[PDB]
RNA sequence: GUAAAUUUAACUGUUAGUCCAAAGAGGAACAGCUCUUUGGACACUAGGAAAAAACCUUGUAGAGAGAGUAAAAAAUUUAACA
């Protein structure tokens, strides 16, 4: 639930986008098993798919490492410090490939309830209202009920 | 506004005293006027957790009006909880007991049935008279007008008002009257 | 001599219409606090031999009375001034989110 | 009245649907005219051709318009 | 838009209240009006094809 | 002259529309001398986009609740402007603005998944319990900037 | 820069100070504070705004929870103006040079 | 102190139940869209005569489709590629 | 106008019923009573009649910090007389 899980607003790192956009994915390490069952999904994506993504992706490093593994697992690890962890147990190729994608496209922050789908450091350019905004001003400023020169 | 973070953030949920004539009103009109102040909810920036009520400052509660006869009619009840405890007084008798108790209660039960409401009638004051001390008026920002227009006698209105309305009909010469 | 609302409280609002009707024009200029009426601010607020030493009038009061004048003095009750178990104050998120 | 609201195919609510006006299919809005919204078909350019049927657009008032331009009117 | 509009933008607000006050007296003037009078420079409304 | 001869509301005469269209005119012109000349600050614009209503201007972050179909880092222009504001003047769509008037891009920065929800069921007595977790696509938008352009005649 | 102010960047010391130099330079007479709004004088959560005159025109205005705070908030706010620092001013250009 | 017997909307004794302002136009709103339909039912374009067998060929051809898919209904084709695939859950590389 | 229907093969469960509207019977033109018939609803969703199985609105399932609507508020104040 929402009361039982941590919550942040929504935010992008560096201001990414304003000035360039840099693509928020560093590194991606992946262990793919040589004869184990689970990783032949994974070796499928290294014969061919790895292979085109990094052309695409010249400012992410990635390693692929082949030792004996019976869960393969692709780590994530972006500009800000985040690290995150997927498996790719019993994956197709095509998942993998859909998996990493949506690995690239994500700005590293933390995937929990964002409280507003929006934000602005400048809300308001006329001037946020306060309870004087719409009050008219009265003659030397007096109160109700004041005198004047007693 | 180009305003510091910090003074912004105080103008915008600063509280407004308001100050309300209740001589010839009726307390219901004049507890609708304020139970929205007090509340907040005249501010666009309202919501029920930002605590966002103002001061409310009647005075001539003494003064107040009861359309038909509420005065006769309309009973205030209460019990003190013992045996045979249970008091029913009319508007009248409560309005001489106390001269306050009649627009408070009307203002009370337009409030929140919440936590809240017995902080909002912590800003609501409430005088029988004109008198109001000096503190509570050195502080008032705006006097809102009288939700009930008082309608004028007969020896208020000027003689240029009496001879612009025509006279109906002609009476007989030789009536007494 | 036509107004839709006044204009001596928030802004002078002017509206028109474009040639082919397709778009409304609002002029809204601000308008500022003439200055006849503004109050100016209260800038005004024995030969002693002993230096005026400062003295500390912040007597101590009990619970009860100390929250009576808690409460007087920001219009509140009672109930807010009261403390509340370590149930209640280590459940209190000390690192909140800041938005802007 | 439920299986008659089937057969016209008006399963789901303010979703129009038209239907040729004739005894036999009158007779079944007899019977659950209480529960549609009868108007005529309006055709101000006529029947849709194949060179405009991908441009038609059913309005409000009834009128099957066969160009649907989302432009505003330049008179 | 207009709950934001009115806190973050009360000048836009207040014409956005002029606005919809100036239509509202138009429609008062439509009503009262035989209808021999052109329609009202706010009530206008633009017709899409 | 009684209370219900006349009504409560004071009687209210509007422009003759001959000398208001001369008047809306010296307006428009006093508007569009202003984007001329460049006297506005920060423009703040509502668009329509994804069935929703945005307030956003320079700078601002919008979170679209569905994939747009596009490329980090690829710039889109946001073709639903309802209203663009300024510190003095306001522009007001009958419902859409024109595309030559105001010109609103937007920057994809970030195309990711919601938090988990949980969809449960629970009827009493009835033995029926059902769980669902699901994570809705999103993407976020950073809107660059805001232009208009003196085209008010 | 994007969401600070210019003075949660700069740091200043006496505003009014500095704000009557820079008059000064601009031979601009010395403004005059002013109370244009007020509420709750004689409570504990006051309001008050505090305006600068110049010649008996309007300036800069600024709120406050008593008298001096709003005064200086006033000068900050009569700086930025004067700076061209304002919150609603023209956001910065980062598209591509022509 | 004014309860209702038994339960409030049956018996006998019930609590009875009024019909506000909007409870009535909101009837009279029904009641007018309802004569309009009473309007729109009295125009037939054809008689019954002439409407007879004027969609017949049409609703025949609707039926045989029907038929068709009702007879078409057998068990889908099996190939060896799909049991010979089954092989590459043991492949490994080199 | 519609897309179902019958037949063939193989079985389970349900077979202790409630209110409302309608035509009746029993009782007392009593019952939140009892027994049949026609239909609805409930034993599934949501809104409304204050709370609310049975009245009204409404059904096909997800996300949204959009929008148009459905049903939906109780009215009434009275005795002169030749
Ligand atoms: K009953
Ligand atoms: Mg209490
Ligand atoms: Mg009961
Ligand atoms: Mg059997
Ligand atoms: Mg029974
Ligand atoms: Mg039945
Ligand atoms: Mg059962
Ligand atoms: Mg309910
Ligand atoms: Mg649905």
């Amino acid at each position: 639930t929402a009361r039982g899980t941590p919550s942040r607003f929504l935010a992008s790192v560096l201001h990414n986008g304003l000035g360039r956009y840099v693509q928020q994915l560093q590194r991606l390490s992946f262990s793919v098993s040589r004869d184990g069952a689970s990783s032949r999904g994974a070796r499928e994506f290294v014969e061919r798919e790895v292979i085109d993504f990094a052309r695409r992706n010249p400012g992410v490093v990635i390693y692929v490492n082949s030792r004996p593994c019976c869960v393969p697992r692709v780590v994530a690890e972006y500009l800000n410090g985040a690290v995150r962890e997927e498996s790719i147990h019993c994956k197709s190729v095509e998942e993998i490939s859909t998996l990493v994608q949506k690995l690239a496209d994500q700005s590293g922050l933390d995937v929990i309830r964002i409280r507003k789908p929006f934000h602005t450091d400048n809300p308001s350019i006329q001037g946020q209202w306060h309870p004087f905004t719409n009050k008219p001003t009265t003659f030397r400023g007096l109160r109700p009920r004041e005198v004047q020169d007693p | 506004s180009s305003f510091s973070r910090a003074p912004q953030q105080w103008a915008t949920f600063a509280r407004i005293w308001y100050l309300l004539d209740g001589k010839m009103q009726p307390p219901g009109k004049l507890a609708a006027m304020a139970s929205i102040r007090l509340q907040g909810l005249h501010k666009p920036v309202y919501h029920a957790l930002s605590d966002c009520g103002d001061h409310v400052v009647i005075m001539n509660t003494r003064h107040i009006a009861f359309s038909g006869n509420k005065w006769e009619q309309k009973v205030y009840s209460s019990h003190t909880g013992y045996p045979g405890g249970f008091r029913q007084v009319t508007a009248a008798q409560l309005h001489l007991r106390d001269p306050v108790a009649i627009v408070k209660l009307a203002i009370y039960g337009m409030l929140p049935k919440n936590l809240h409401r017995r902080t909002m009638m912590e800003r609501l004051h409430l005088f029988p008279d004109e008198y109001i001390p000096e503190d509570i008026l050195k502080n008032l920002v705006e006097e809102l007008p009288q939700p009930r227009k008082i309608p004028k006698r007969l020896d208020e209105y000027t003689q240029e008002e009496i001879d612009a309305f025509p006279r109906l009909w002609t009476p007989p010469e030789d009536y007494r009257l | 001599t036509y107004s839709p609302l006044p204009d001596d409280y928030n802004c002078n609002v002017e509206l028109a219409l474009t040639s082919d009707g397709r778009t409304i024009v609002c002029y809204h200029p601000s308008v500022d606090i003439p200055y006849e009426h503004t109050k100016p601010i209260p800038r005004p607020d024995h030969d002693q031999v002993l230096k005026t030493r400062l003295e500390e009038k912040v007597e101590h009061l009990e619970e009860g009375p100390m929250i009576e004048q808690l409460s007087k003095m920001f219009f509140t009750t009672k109930h807010r001034w009261y403390p509340h178990g370590r149930y209640h104050r280590c459940r209190k998120n000390l690192n909140p989110p800041k938005d802007r | 009245e439920k299986d008659i609201i089937k057969m016209l195919g008006l399963e789901k609510a303010h979703t129009p649907q038209v239907h040729k006006n004739i005894p036999s299919v009158n007779a079944k809005l007899k019977v659950v005219k209480h529960l549609i919204r009868i108007k005529p078909l309006k055709l101000p350019q006529g029947l849709p051709a194949e060179e405009n049927m991908s441009n038609t657009c059913l309005k409000s008032t009834g009128e099957l318009v066969v160009q649907w331009h989302l432009k505003p009117v330049e008179q | 838009v207009l709950a934001d509009l009115a806190i973050y933008e009360p000048k836009t607000f207040k014409s956005l209240a002029a606005l919809a006050s100036r239509r509202r007296h138009e429609g008062f003037a439509a009503a009262l009006g035989d209808g021999k009078e052109p329609e009202g420079i706010f009530s206008r409304v633009v017709q899409y094809h | 002259k009684t209370s219900l001869s006349s009504p409560p509301w004071p009687e209210v005469v509007l422009p003759d529309p001959v000398e208001e269209t001369r008047h809306h005119a010296e307006v428009v012109k006093k508007v569009n001398e202003m984007i001329v000349t460049g006297q506005y600050g920060r423009l703040f614009a509502v668009v329509h986009f994804a069935s929703r209503q945005w307030k956003v201007t320079s700078e601002d972050l919008i979170l679209i609740g569905n994939e747009l179909d596009l490329a980090c880092g690829e710039r889109i222009r946001l073709e639903k402007v309802l209203l663009v504001g300024a510190d003095n003047f306001t522009l007001l769509g009958k419902p859409l603005l024109g595309k030559d008037l105001v010109r609103v891009e937007a920057t994809v920065i970030e195309k990711t998944e919601s938090w988990p929800r949980i969809i449960m069921r629970f009827r009493k007595r009835k033995n029926f319990k059902k769980k669902r977790i699901v994570t809705t696509p999103q993407t976020v938008l950073r809107i660059n900037s805001i232009e208009i352009a003196p085209c008010l005649l | 820069m994007t969401g600070k102010e210019l003075f949660e960047m700069w740091k200043i010391i006496n505003p009014m100070g500095l704000l009557v130099e820079e008059l000064k330079k601009r031979n601009v007479s010395a403004p005059e504070s002013r109370l244009t709004r007020q509420s709750g004088g004689t409570t504990a959560l006051p309001l008050y705004f505090v305006g600068l005159y110049c010649d008996k025109k309007l300036i800069a205005e600024g709120p406050g929870e008593t008298v001096l705070v709003a005064e200086e908030e006033a000068a900050r706010v009569a700086l930025r103006k004067l700076y061209g620092f304002t919150e609603n001013r023209r956001p910065w250009n980062y598209s591509k040079p022509k | 102190r004014g309860r209702i017997p038994g339960r409030q909307w049956i018996g006998k004794h019930r609590r009875p139940r009024f019909v506000s302002l909007r409870a009535k136009q909101n009837m009279i709103r029904r009641l007018e869209i309802e004569a309009e339909n009473h309007y729109w039912l009295s125009m037939p374009y054809m008689t019954r005569e002439q409407e007879r067998g004027h969609a017949a060929v049409r609703r025949r051809e609707a039926f045989e489709a029907i038929k068709a898919a009702a007879t078409s209904k057998f068990p889908p084709h099996r190939f060896i590629a799909d049991q010979l695939d089954h092989l590459n859950v043991t492949k490994k590389w080199s």
